[PDB]
């Protein structure tokens, strides 16, 4: 989920996108 | 965007902003 994806390791601004409603 | 680990209020915040009326889901579990 998020925390791993982009905590753990870095999101891009489309990755950040995926868990907008 | 920044380029960096978004962690706990931090990365709360950054979903505030990209989301934008959308609104979003934060599930950490
Ligand atoms: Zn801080």
């Amino acid at each position: 989920g998020i925390v791993e994806q982009c905590c753990t390791s870095i999101c891009s601004l489309y990755q950040l996108e995926n868990y907008c409603n | 965007f920044v380029n960096q680990h978004l962690c706990g209020s931090h990365l709360v915040e950054a979903l505030y902003l990209v989301c934008g009326e959308r609104g979003f889901f934060y599930t950490p579990k």
